């Protein structure tokens, strides 16, 4: 709770700069500051209109090399035991899999398209 | 030629097929495996007396048990 | 020396041109570049204005003026 | 008087604060345009005095209009100035925007950036030197020395 | 003062995520699961974990973000509900807030619930660990496990991972 | 005569090949922009500090729109309409009315400096050099009144220099 | 918007970073000089051909000046020549100056626009010395250039062309070769050249796609 | 005496971002041929106090249908996350002596991403939908690549311990072991840091900030202070982990002083990478990270497995 | 050159000093001059634990200097 301590104090001190900013200077007469601006023009809408997107296969693509990066990532730990056979053999197996997988969707043109 | 179609990507193969390869020609597994086993976690417990076993001391100062020199030796 | 240090910047004396009333002073240098020949120190209350901070240009007399933007070659 | 030397010192502090910066929006229509970017030359530079160019017109200082003001673009202009914080400030730039100039009859010329929004601070020329310029940065820094903002806000 | 404190950010944990299950605006949802996975790596490292948590709001994280950016791509309402907008789901997430209160209430002024099983109502520093003199620490040798022992079952999980990118790139491509 | 570019195939030789995958693989000629980088770096800036070091200018440069008198004399100008003629903006108004003697003068001259375009046309066209393209550029107005200029300012303002004028005329009389 | 050089309504209907249609709505800075001329006379419109383009100060008065002398069936004298294909040359390099630099500015590329603008800054001394004028210089009259120029411009000239052979294969090694400035402009922008006939476009395009033409 | 240490770190973070922000200004001037800010103050310095000043002045102000709860909480939690990130960082006895540090380091990362994500979502209004889709793809090559070179260089030597990691760098330095690895790990920083447009496609002139589109006058300072204590961050969190000095043993003075001036020039040398290239793009970045970096970053990973058992060099590890 | 940037960079490291020359300031004030005894795992905090116990004023860095013997 010593890191909850300090989180704390951030917190007090991202509050109080809130704080700073709305209340202390001046006034604070609205009604056309609020429009919404893009670039000098009013638009039609506004935002959360169905916004199709470029990219389909790299967020899944960064999903599940985000899995195998948590496979991996006990690589000290697998440093230090007896059986240093199955150890270097299930790593270089895990590493050539993902350059597998890699290799496959890299030669089938799968991040070859509005990327 | 086979080199520079990808020159990073097939340097990238080149560095990983060597890391295939040469842990099997290894003159250092074998320290590896000695060394890893010679750190022990956890407390090397007695045991009952003996049937008059020729081994296993009755004082780790007495070298007839696993001992281990090499560390400093190289 | 805390006159020209919080001034702007410069510690160039050393040319030496001269002065004029309004008390206001004229450097010209060749040992620069074209560009920093003839600086201008600007005095105090020179009208009573408190110029010593928020200089203002044309605090200059006009002969100044036509010296100084490199027009002419002798003060 | 310790309360009004205390707002006397605090409202010089704040003044000094805002005379300081003064990073503008680059909106620059026409050639005026140019003449900002050789504002933002090495041989007179703007970053000696906290004049930054800030493209997003929501935390620009002042509003610098430079170039020839039209009536298809002046909704744009004062729907980009109406947002903006809460001091706002207007350096008329050129003669095109400050009372019209070349083209100040012939239809869709607002006639001068005075009928759009309050212009505080003029500089005139086709083109304005940008040394001309510059001096009209460093009297509008002197209008913020002249505020008197929080004295006023006090003796009310 | 405090004791329960493992509770405390259940508590907090399950506020969050009920707020989160309640289905507003799967952005809000996000905000919720951010906060409920930041809170539940609180709960199991407080508890005693060491990395585990700290890696679970690593992974699930990144998973997250990439629920935000189809949650952005595909389909929104022309203006998206919060919490409090609406009647359902102003309804349900009270309502879950209010089944979060009662049962603190019949926890800290009774004995115990039995809704599925008799829950003991005093915070988890018991049963717990009497200071072992382990220096192995439990976590570290047990994730280096799945390398030494760990033969077939990473087999079988990367042989999952990359049928599940050949799946994923053949179903965009039966176009 | 066309010299026309970027026409080459890539050198096959192996020399060549392994001196184009060092500069993949260690961003070579990136670490020579980088070099450039500093050698601008090194230098020393060809600023001008502003109030106390102006920047250069030229002798035919227009500015004040002032106005001259004689030597140890009047007003220079007649109201002889050519500066309006000329002034393309239609920026010069004068509405001339003889004087109480008798020679042909003024009433209203007006250089409307919101509409100035800074020619040289006036300055030109203007018969006796009355009408002088001024050598300064403050304006630098909070005000849009005290842009408009009069006969009394514009003699007012010819009144704090002269000799300034003159000596760019005596500078610039041969060429113009 | 700071990209968009000078104004440019543009009304993108893209489908998501990666378009459907752009329609370039220009017309907000409209003027009326062609009514303005239609309401002036020669000499005194003739700084609507110094506004009109506000890059080429120079070459734009020798398009309208030789307009008038070719109407006009009058030769002007030869020196009046070599000194307007001088300035012309001159306003040249300072257009393909803010050409080089505007493309630096719409895609990165922050110094060397303060490099070159400040040979731009001595650009601007010389058009100063010569008429008079910052930036738009008039000092071509219909019938010859009117109010030549002093003595003490030749050796400015010569010594900034040796500086600017100095600066501009500077730029080369700094931009020029770069990578990727390269790797992000090469690909784009292919224009057939017998639609870049037939779109009516000219010079520098011409130029750059296909075909051999120069005036 | 431990809410003192949370001042201590608190408090020098703010004057590092201001006169960092100076030092921006001043550099890149002295970069781009010209002169920086010289006139006002004592040289630059209370102008950048005064921007502080200048910019709490400004009164922030709400846009129209911009969700007021998840609009206020965005750049707060990007200031207090950007602050947290400093807490087991091994200034020579760290605030908190965490069992692991560098997992915390990337965890912390990815919440300055959401940050923005959830500044561009609820600033609503289009430019800042676009941007923070910029970021979202810029996330989704960056924090691969990162964490996997990030796996390999603490797996020769580290174990996510930093104060074992300031023991290990004591004979060579880890740049020597690991240099192509450092060269992407450290291009890999300037693309997740979001300075230096080479590797950033956020604060483009093609945009207007789209981050900062309109949020409000007010806490720009907060969202701007946050991403440069994510430059600080990232090179204190390189100086410490690649290379150093052997400190002084039980004596902190010298090993601060070394520390310190290793990791500013260092934050030089990434700005003055800021101040000479273009930018960057959408695919050539999908392209260019993917494949160029990842297979290497493979190669690089599997010989830093094998090594330890090629060279019988495992680490004795805690 | 670069004769005049480096005024900005100083001052700013000596902002970037003061964190830990101020930690280590209060590190060694903290506990009677002794540098932080940092406990990684249980044995570590275990062995604390005895040390703190054995103090008697409940701070484990008095560490009662071989007097106990008797
Ligand atoms: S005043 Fe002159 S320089 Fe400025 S925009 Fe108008 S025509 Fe261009
Ligand atoms: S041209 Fe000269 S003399 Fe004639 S009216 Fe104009 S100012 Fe007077
Ligand atoms: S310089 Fe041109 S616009 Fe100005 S008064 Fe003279 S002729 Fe008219």
């Amino acid at each position: 709770m010593n890191l909850m301590i300090t989180l704390l104090t951030n917190f007090t001190l991202a509050t109080l700069l809130v704080t700073i900013a709305f209340w202390l200077p001046q006034l604070n007469v609205y009604s056309e500051k609020t429009s919404p601006y893009e670039c000098g023009f009013d638009p039609m809408g506004s935002a959360r209109l169905p916004f199709s997107m470029k990219f389909f296969l790299v967020a899944i693509t960064f999903l599940l090399f985000d899995l195998e990066i948590a496979l991996l990532l006990p690589l000290p730990w697998a440093s230090q035991t007896t059986n240093l056979n199955t150890m270097l053999t299930m790593a270089l197996l895990l590493i050539f899999l993902l350059a597998v997988s890699l290799a496959y969707e890299w030669t089938q043109k799968g991040l070859e398209w509005t990327e | 030629n086979v080199w520079a179609k990808e020159p990073v990507l097939v340097a990238s193969f080149a560095i990983a097929g060597l890391a295939v390869i040469l842990p099997t020609l290894s003159p250092y597994t074998k320290y590896s495996l000695m060394i890893n086993r010679a750190t022990p976690y956890n407390y090397p417990v007695p045991l009952r007396d003996d049937g008059n076993m020729p081994d296993v001391p009755s004082h780790p100062q007495d070298p007839q048990g696993p001992s281990l020199e090499w560390l400093k030796r190289l | 020396y805390l006159r020209v240090l919080f001034r702007a910047n410069d510690v160039r004396v050393g040319t030496l041109v001269g002065e004029d009333k309004y008390g206001n002073k004229y450097y010209e240098d060749n040992k620069q570049f074209f560009g920093r020949h003839r600086w201008v120190i600007y005095t105090t209350e020179m009208n009573g204005k408190n110029t010593f901070w928020d200089v203002d240009g044309s605090m200059v007399p006009p002969e100044w003026h036509r010296w100084l933007h490199c027009m002419t070659d002798d003060p | 008087s310790r309360g009004e030397y205390v707002v006397a010192k605090l409202d010089d502090l704040i003044n000094w604060a805002r005379r300081s910066s003064l990073w503008p929006m680059t909106f620059g229509l026409a050639c005026c345009a140019v003449e900002m970017m050789h504002m933002a030359a090495p041989r007179y530079d703007m970053d000696r005095f906290g004049v930054v160019f800030r493209a997003s017109p929501r935390q620009s200082d002042v509003m610098i209009v430079a170039g020839t003001l039209t009536n298809k673009m002046a909704p744009a202009l004062r729907k980009v100035y109406d947002q903006m914080p809460e001091p706002r400030y207007v350096v008329s730039m050129g003669s095109c925007a400050n009372g019209g100039g070349y083209y100040h009859y012939s239809y869709s010329v607002v006639r001068g950036c005075d009928r759009i929004v309050p212009v505080d601070i003029y500089v005139p020329g086709c083109p304005p030197t940008a040394e001309a310029l510059l001096y009209g940065i460093l009297q509008l820094q002197k209008k913020i020395k002249r505020e008197k903002r929080l004295r006023i806000w006090y003796r009310r | 003062m405090m004791t329960y404190i493992v509770f405390i950010l259940s508590i907090i944990f399950v506020m969050g995520f009920v707020g989160f299950s309640s289905k507003p605006s799967p952005i809000y949802g996000g905000l919720g699961l951010i906060v409920s996975g930041g809170v539940g790596c609180g709960i199991v490292l407080n508890f005693g974990g060491s990395f585990l948590g700290l890696m679970v709001f690593l992974i699930y994280l990144g998973g997250m973000m990439v629920v935000f950016g189809y949650t952005t791509a595909m389909a929104t309402e022309q203006y998206p509900e919060v919490w409090v907008s609406n009647k359902v789901v102003l309804g349900t997430f009270i309502t879950g807030l209010l089944m979060e209160f009662l049962m603190v209430y019949y926890v800290l002024k009774d004995k115990e619930v039995e809704i599925v099983f008799k829950f003991n109502g005093m915070g988890d520093w018991v049963i717990y660990d009497t200071g072992d003199s382990g220096f192995f620490s439990e976590e570290a040798m047990g994730i280096a496990a799945l390398y030494s022992y760990g033969t077939w079952l990473v087999i079988v999980t990367g042989w999952s991972l990359l049928i599940g990118v050949v799946v994923i790139m053949e179903i965009t491509r039966g176009n | 005569t066309y010299k026309y570019v970027n026409l080459r195939e890539p050198s096959m030789d192996m020399k060549s090949v392994t001196d184009r995958a060092a500069q993949t693989l260690l961003w070579t000629e990136l670490i020579r922009g980088l070099g450039m980088t500093l050698s601008y770096l090194f230098r020393e800036p060809a600023t001008i500090n502003y109030p106390f070091e102006k920047g250069p200018l030229s002798p035919r440069f227009r500015g004040e729109h002032a106005l001259r008198r004689y030597p140890s004399g009047e007003e220079r100008c007649i109201a002889c309409k050519l500066c309006e003629a000329v002034c393309p903006a239609q920026a010069i108004t004068i509405e001339a009315e003889p004087r109480a003697d008798g020679s042909r003068r003024t009433t209203r001259y007006d250089i409307d400096m919101t509409k100035c375009i800074y020619c040289g046309f006036c300055q030109e066209a203007c018969p006796v050099d009355a009408i002088v393209e001024g050598p300064n550029f403050e304006f630098s107005t909070e005000t849009h009144e005290e842009l408009l200029y009069n006969k009394e300012k514009l003699l007012n303002n010819g009144d704090k220099w002269e000799a300034e004028i003159a000596a760019n005329i005596q500078a610039d009389y041969l060429y113009r | 918007h700071p990209a968009a050089h000078g104004v440019l309504r543009l009304v993108m209907e893209l489908s998501g970073e990666m378009v459907r249609k752009c329609d370039p709505h220009i017309g907000l800075l409209h003027r009326g000089t062609e009514k303005l001329i239609e309401y002036k006379t020669y000499l005194q419109a003739l700084p609507y051909f110094d506004r009109l383009d506000y890059v080429s100060m120079m070459c734009n008065e020798q398009a309208y000046s030789l307009a008038v002398e070719k109407l006009l069936n009058i030769q002007p004298p030869p020196r009046a020549q070599w000194i307007r294909v001088l300035f012309g040359e001159i306003t040249r390099l300072l257009n393909h100056i803010m050409a080089v630099t505007t493309h630096a500015l719409d895609i990165g590329a922050m110094t060397p626009f303060f490099w070159m603008f400040e040979e731009r800054e001595k650009m601007f001394e010389f058009y100063e010395r010569v008429s008079g004028a910052r930036m738009h210089a008039a000092y071509v009259r219909p019938g010859g250039v009117h109010q030549d120029l002093p003595l003490g411009l030749m050796d400015d000239i010569y010594e900034f062309s040796k500086n600017f052979s100095l600066r501009i294969d500077e730029l080369e090694e700094m931009l020029t070769n770069n990578r990727i400035w390269r790797n992000r402009t090469v690909d784009i922008g292919v224009v057939t050249a017998e639609d870049a006939l037939n779109y009516g476009f000219s010079g520098v395009m011409l130029r750059g796609s296909g075909i051999q033409w120069d005036l | 005496m431990f809410m003192i240490n949370v001042l201590t770190l608190i408090i020098p973070i703010l004057l590092a971002v201001a006169f960092l922000t100076l030092v921006e200004r001043k550099v890149l001037g002295y970069m781009q041929f010209r002169k920086g800010p010289n006139v006002v103050g004592p040289y630059g310095l209370l102008q950048p106090i005064a921007d502080a000043i200048k910019l709490f002045i400004k009164e922030p102000l709400r846009p129209a249908t911009s969700s007021i709860s998840m609009f206020i909480l965005a750049p707060i939690l990007a200031l207090t996350l950007a602050l947290t990130m400093w807490i087991p960082l091994p200034m020579p006895y760290p605030l908190i002596n965490m069992n692991l540090g560098v997992l915390f380091m990337l965890a912390m990362s990815s919440l300055a991403v959401y940050s923005i994500l959830w500044s561009g979502w609820a600033s609503n209004s289009k430019y800042a939908l676009i941007g923070a889709l910029r970021a979202v793809a810029q996330t989704i090559s960056y924090e691969v690549t990162l964490a996997i070179i990030l796996l390999s260089v603490l797996l020769m030597n580290g174990s996510f311990t930093l104060s074992t990691l300031i023991i290990t760098q004591e004979q060579v330095w880890l740049i020597f072991p690991a240099w192509p690895l450092a060269m992407m790990w450290f291009i890999s920083t300037l693309a997740e840091t979001n300075r230096a447009p080479f590797d950033l496609t956020e604060g483009e002139s093609e945009l207007v900030s789209g981050f900062n589109v309109e949020y409000a006058a007010g806490p720009f300072a907060l969202f701007f202070m946050a991403e440069y204590a994510n430059i600080i961050m990232m090179n204190i969190f390189t100086t410490t982990l690649f290379l150093g000095a052997f400190h002084n043993p039980y004596m902190p003075e010298l090993y601060t002083i070394n520390f310190t001036i290793k990791s500013l020039l260092l934050s030089i040398t990434f700005l003055w990478i800021r101040a000479s290239y273009p930018r960057f793009r959408y695919d050539q970045l999908m392209h260019l990270l993917w494949k160029n970096f990842l297979p290497l970053t493979l190669a690089l990973c599997m010989w830093h497995v094998s090594l330890p058992i090629l060279l019988s060099s495992i680490p004795p590890q805690t | 050159m670069w004769f005049e940037v480096l005024p900005g960079i100083a001052v700013m490291g000596v902002c970037l000093f003061i964190p830990g020359m101020a930690t280590a300031r209060i590190h060694r004030f903290s506990n009677g001059g002794r540098e932080k005894r940092v406990a990684h795992y249980s044995y570590q905090w275990y062995l604390m634990e005895r040390d703190r116990r054995v103090s008697g004023v409940n701070r484990y860095y008095v560490s009662k200097g071989l007097e106990n013997i008797d």
